[PDB]
RNA sequence: GGGCGUGUGGCGUAGUCAGCGCGCUCCCUUGCAUGGGAGAGGUCUCCGGUUCGAUUCCGGACUCGUCCGCCA
RNA sequence: GGUUGCGGCCAUAUCUACCAGAAAGCACCGUUUCCCGUCCGAUCAACUGUAGUUAAGCUGGUAAGAGCCUGACCGAGUAGUGUAGUGGGUGACCAUACGCGAAACUCAGGUGCUGCAAUCU
RNA sequence: GAGAACAGAAAUCUCCAGUAGAACAAAAGGGUAAAAGCCCCCUUGAUUUUGAUUUUCAGUGUGAAUACAAACCAUGAAAGU
RNA sequence: AAGCUCGUAUCAGUUUUAUGAGGUAAAGCGAAUGAUUAGAGGUUCCGGGGUCGAAAUGACCUUGACCUAUUCUCAAACUUUAAAUAUGUAAGAAGUCCUUGUUACUUAAUUGAACGUGGACAUUUGAAUGAAGAGCUUUUAGUGGGCCAUUUUUGGUAAGCA
């Protein structure tokens, strides 16, 4: 018959990695999570308690509950034609903070600093990001850079 | 070439007979292998040949391959 | 030819942690010590780290951060001459005095010393520093004995007893103290008090000085050089205890020099690395030497 | 439980079955198709272990038949008196509840105990009734 | 050079394999106990072998470990039993050496008719000072190459002390 | 073609991850009848795996004996 | 800058073979009355810091060293791949257009950094 | 790998090398080295009370599991589990 | 189908930026597991066949193993490495910063946790593009035999086959 267990098809997903097996380092236990933090989920195969299901591997969610050794995380799961709210109790070995959130907060504080310093002059702050604009005019010189003519190479076996 | 051309009839599909630019069953070219074997940095094996490298311990590189260091 | 390791072995080998390779840290014990209840968010957990080397006892109060461990206060056994203890700097009572010193020092620098005076009149009874009402809780600290063996009579528990009588709230039971009867599950207080005041070394001093005098000159030579007899060590432990309860303030040494003054001599004495060009010159000379037909 | 179900096709020769609430041991099995379209029927010929009677039953192959639990146990004789054997278990337990065999097995066992061999007795349990089937002699540990 | 490179006997281990449990085992254990002055330890069988007749875990051998000058004294008695002649094959690559002897009568216990006759295996383990580095729990390390005991050093020590000669084979 | 069972000393076979009995060959004892004790005799069909260990647990292969292979 | 205690990252830190180590600190080291544990005070426990030693541990250096780490316009815009055609070819498969882009190999360099407290010519 | 009477291919003892090439009840795959393996000591948390959550999923049931709360316990020096 | 609450948004089968997760394609085997071709150098208290040897833990060849350095070819249920395409989250007003209130939680401790009071920051309010209105509810029909094409792919010699 068919087989769809709780950890089916999780072979390479829950292998550890090359040459970093063994016990886990103490930074994962010394990291501090608060309610509202945004965290990434990546399971550790060395810890069998508090494991996430294989669906939530690589998923990103929001902390809603902090307990003794675990963290409650909220994920949005697509079920059919809508998203449902899923609450997960995961031990802290299987989560880490999302770095995109802290990058955005750094942008927020630097952006507020720019607005605060330029408010003393009113110099059209222009605080929105802009994407890659087309590159403008330039003059390239041939002083020591005379062009070299290239041609297609004929065919050879090369074995 | 005639032996390979006779052997090609026993195979399905299309095969080509190409005269390689390499020396024997090695992977260097003919003048590259010639300018390598004029120095002592090649040394024969049962059918193949072992080559000298600039890496490794100098004691092993001198017990093997003596004629190149005999400069 | 026999003790040879392949390149495949050395490529697939995974090294342990550096402290495990040095054999100094039990990470299985460290994880259970330094981790915190996550609902106590940034609350530090404090370890009384007690380590026994030859000729020293090291007591520290240590919390853990990601960038490394942080020490509130440390107390070594080699600063006991300031309090009047000159000989036996690693005996069970020296461990007691070091624990008492680090307890009084931490409560002084935290300001929790006018309350929680600890056990002023010591008798060898088993009790913990209980919380006084309508005030702050006592300072809570946990042992880190490291790789040292737990054993009834070991002096890590003497350091524990000294720190507990100094006013720290350290959780412990009494079944590892000297004087614990195994069959009758109770603690004998007078033998523990004798050990606090050095009875086990003074009784040996008497029972070896009465018969074997060459041993009494080989060991306990410093006791004869400083005329310390068997009965006076009890009162010098008492005077050391009251000197600790007077001032644990930890004046450091004067260092006799500067950091760069030590660094000049040690930088002169240390060996340096060989650069790439002189390494190439060395191997060219070696090729011209042995492979140059002698 | 004392007894457990099984399928007729799952049964095979030298196995135990329950026929008419008797522990029986099969000697013959034969399957014949009922009709060309239909399923085959199993005809079972078996012998009761205790009484030796021959009992037969035919059933559908997919039908489930009852199967007993039969345990064979090894003991040493102590005495044969009044038709009741007295046996001795490993770890020194003793039972006298077993009745002596009544046939040529019982006669041979009685003569062997009279002339003084050390006799090893096999007694079987199935569905709450107890009997002795065979005896040997201990070649070593005399 | 040589401040504390001096070889010494780490231990002497005396092994008797009676091969089967019971009265012999107890008699061999009594012989080992009276010879050592210490109670001996019996060792269980790892696997069942029919040809030997052994099964798993019947304490088929008995052995004792003696350290110090007493071990040196029993080694003196064993060497005077062996007439201070040992094969070159007896020594090992690590530097440890052993020999096997028949009966304790040559050792001089004297004979009781009950206790029987049992031969012995003597094994001497040799080390230099500083061997605690491997044995201690904290900061366990490996011993350096120069300080290691070897076969040539142990045969030189066995020629110099005990004024004995080794056989060429 | 498919499925099931089958191989143990000459025979009957039994079995815990090779035993007896009757054969065989000797010896001993005592009829009316005997009986006892020794031996020679078994790659458990074969080959692997598993297991401390496999007759025993499994897989593959051989032999032999069975039972089906139907409606059009 | 050396050393110790507790660490963080967990080989640039490991492994092999040699060499060196002032001071201090670690270490080996001396002992079995007491607590305690062993067949064995070897490990563990306790005592002394006394009788000694850098021989080992430890630290550092060396090696056209093994390994590991970093980089390259080195291989290679190669292999692979998203999209397109009433493209080629009997087919197998393959070119082109708009895009993305490896691994092995080769070469060059490197061989622990650092936090808290104490202590040191 | 090198040794030690009987003792040899396999009995017990000693040393060295040994990233797991072993073991963890069973199928297979993950995980584990001062351990999750082997040995020893003490125990019954394989307990009570109802909730929440994950998988299968209709976000029903059943099975299995996760993290807590309120008790009462076990173990250890203790953190804890 | 009936609408209801609102009026340009608590949107989007899309892109960019930042940040995750994956073990396929490819590649690799002088890297682990497994398969596999060929010689070379060694090991015999440590193999087997011959010949010379009284025999010899004898010799000489040969052939097998094991080791060492090479060499040829591979893997759906092998792997150090590792794409492309797909895929999670974020790009603020429900935000940021400052100050200090509550608690029976928590801390050695106004230490922290959560929710707050008061104050400051507004149209470039925090990337692009588009918005066709956005959000919400009730009720009920039919359907629950499918098939084909490109690409990936399984069984099969194959099939207008499954």
């Amino acid at each position: 018959g068919k087989s769809h267990g709780y950890r089916s098809r999780t072979r390479y997903m829950f292998q550890r990695d090359f040459r970093k097996h063994g016990a886990v380092h103490l930074s994962t236990y010394l990291k501090v999570y608060k309610v509202g933090d945004i965290v990434d989920i990546k399971a550790n195969g060395s810890i069998q308690k508090g494991m996430p299901h294989k669906f939530y591997q690589g998923k990103t969610g929001v902390v809603y509950n902090v307990t003794k050794s675990s963290v409650g995380v909220i994920i949005n799961k697509m079920v059919g034609n809508r998203y449902l709210e899923k609450r997960l109790n995961l031990r802290v070995e299987h989560i880490k903070h999302s770095k995109c959130r802290q990058e955005f907060l750094e942008r927020v504080k630097a952006n507020a600093a720019k607005r605060a310093e330029a408010k003393a002059q009113g110099v059209a702050v222009q605080l929105k990001r802009q994407p890659a604009q087309p590159r403008e005019s330039r003059i390239v010189s041939t002083e020591g850079n005379v062009p070299q003519t290239l041609a297609p190479v004929p065919y050879e076996t090369f074995i | 070439v005639e032996g390979l051309r006779r052997a090609r009839y026993k195979f399905p599909g299309q095969q080509k007979i190409i005269l390689s630019k390499k020396w024997g069953f090695t992977n260097l070219d003919r003048p590259e292998y010639l300018k390598k074997r004029e120095a002592g940095e090649v040394k024969d094996d049962g059918a193949f040949v072992k080559f000298l490298s600039k890496k490794g311990s100098l004691e092993n590189n001198i017990r093997e391959f003596p004629e190149y260091f005999a400069a | 030819q026999k003790d040879a390791k392949s390149s495949a072995y050395s490529s697939r080998f995974q090294t342990p942690f550096r402290r495990r390779r040095e054999g100094k840290t039990d990470y299985y014990q460290r994880k259970r010590l330094v981790t915190q209840h996550k609902a106590k968010y940034n609350t530090p957990k404090y370890r009384l780290v007690v380590r026994f080397t030859n000729k020293d006892i090291i007591c520290q109060i240590i919390s853990s951060t990601i960038t490394g461990d942080v020490v509130l206060a440390a107390a070594y056994s080699h600063e006991l001459p300031r309090y009047g203890i000159t000989h036996g700097l690693t005996n069970w009572a020296a461990a007691y005095a070091t624990g008492l010193l680090i307890a009084r020092r931490t409560l002084q620098k935290l300001g929790l010393d006018e309350t929680y005076k600890g056990v002023e009149e010591v008798e060898g009874e088993y009790e913990l520093t209980e919380a006084v009402e309508d005030g702050p809780r006592p300072f809570k600290v946990f042992l880190d004995i490291g790789l040292q063996r737990t054993t009834t009579g070991a002096r890590v528990f003497g350091a524990l007893k000294g720190a507990s009588d100094g006013g720290l709230y350290v959780p412990h039971s009494e079944n590892r103290f000297p004087g614990w009867d195994f069959e009758t599950e109770e603690i004998d207080p007078e033998l523990l008090r004798s050990y606090i005041f050095g009875g086990h070394v003074s009784q040996y001093m008497e029972e070896l000085a009465d018969d074997d005098e060459e041993r009494f000159s080989e060991l306990f030579k410093g006791y004869l050089a400083d005329d310390i007899d068997a009965d006076s060590l009890e009162d010098i432990y008492t005077s050391a205890h009251e000197a600790i309860r007077a001032d644990p303030a930890f004046k450091p040494t004067e260092k006799k020099f500067t950091k760069e003054q030590y660094a000049a001599e040690s930088k002169k004495y240390r060996q340096t690395k060989l650069s790439k060009e002189e390494r190439a010159a060395r191997v060219a000379a070696k090729i011209a030497a042995l492979a140059g037909q002698q | 439980s004392a007894t457990y179900p099984m399928q007729c096709s799952a049964l095979r020769k030298n196995g135990f079955v329950v026929i008419k609430s008797r522990p029986c041991k099969i000697v013959d099995m034969s399957t014949s198709k009922t009709g060309k379209h239909g399923h085959a029927k199993v005809h079972l010929v078996a012998i009761d272990i205790f009484t030796g009677k021959k009992l037969e039953d035919l059933s559908p192959s997919t039908h489930n038949m009852e199967v007993p639990v039969v345990k064979r146990n090894e003991y040493q004789l102590l005495d044969i008196d009044d038709g009741f054997l007295s046996l001795m278990n490993m770890d020194g337990d003793t039972k006298d509840d077993v009745k002596a065999p009544e046939g040529e097995l019982g006669d041979s066992l009685q003569t062997a105990f009279d002339e003084g061999k050390d006799l090893m007795v096999t007694i079987i349990s199935a569905m709450g009734e107890e009997a002795a089937i065979s005896f040997k002699e201990a070649a070593r540990t005399d | 050079q040589n401040p504390m490179r001096d070889l010494k006997i780490e231990k002497l281990v005396l092994n008797i394999s009676v091969g089967e449990s019971g009265d012999r085992l107890t008699r061999a254990s009594k012989v080992l106990e009276q010879l050592s002055g210490q109670t001996p330890v019996q060792s269980k069988a790892r696997y069942t072998v029919r040809t030997f007749g052994i099964r798993r875990n019947e304490k088929i051998a008995v052995h004792v470990t003696v350290r110090g000058p007493k071990a040196e004294e029993i080694l003196e008695r064993g060497l005077k039993v062996k007439e201070y002649q040992l094969r070159d094959r007896n020594f090992s690559a690590t530097g440890n050496f052993g020999f096997g002897i028949d009966e304790h009568i040559d050792l001089g216990i004297k004979y009781d008719p009950s206790i029987g006759i049992f031969g012995m295996d003597f094994y001497v383990v040799m080390n230099r000072p500083g061997a605690r580095v491997t044995r201690r729990k904290r900061c366990k390390g490996t011993v350096g190459n120069s300080h290691k005991t070897t076969k040539e050093d142990t045969v030189s020590w066995f020629k110099q002390k005990y004024d004995a000669d080794v056989l060429d084979k």
